[PDB]
C-alpha cells in the first residue's frame, strides 16, 4: 500500500522552510503492491 | 465493527478521511454510517449499581 498524506499551505517566505506547525491530511491510498528503493522528482522546463 | 449503545447526532467535525471515533480505552464512540456518509455518535447505553 502506497500510502501519500498531503496538506497545502499558504506562505510568503522567500528562501527556506517557514517555521511552524501543519499536521498532514491523508490524501490517497495505493494498492500498488511493488517494489521501491529509488525516487524521482519531476519538474518543468520553460521555453522561449 | 460490533457494539452496544444509543446511536444520536453530534457535532464532532469529522475530517474527510476520519471515520470513526476512539475514546481512551479504545472502544468506538462514534462512527460513520455507509451508504449515507452521516456521522453516527457512539453512546453507551444507561447503566449503573442497585
Ligand atoms: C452506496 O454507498 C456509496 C459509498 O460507497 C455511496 O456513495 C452511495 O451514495 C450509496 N448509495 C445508496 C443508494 O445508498
Amino acid at each position: 500500500y502506497f500510502k501519500i498524506y498531503s496538506k497545502h499551505t499558504p506562505i510568503n517566505l522567500v528562501r527556506d522552510l517557514p517555521q511552524g506547525f501543519s499536521a498532514l491530511e491523508p490524501l490517497v491510498d495505493l494498492p500498488i503492491g511493488i517494489n521501491i528503493t529509488r525516487f524521482q522528482t519531476l519538474l518543468a522546463l520553460h521555453r522561449s | 465493527l460490533t457494539g452496544t449503545g444509543v446511536l444520536t447526532e453530534s457535532n464532532k467535525k469529522f475530517l474527510p478521511f476520519q471515520q470513526f471515533g476512539r475514546d481512551i480505552a479504545d472502544t468506538t464512540d462514534a462512527v460513520r454510517d455507509p451508504q449515507t456518509l452521516e456521522i453516527l455518535d457512539i453512546t453507551p447505553c444507561s447503566f449503573g449499581g442497585v
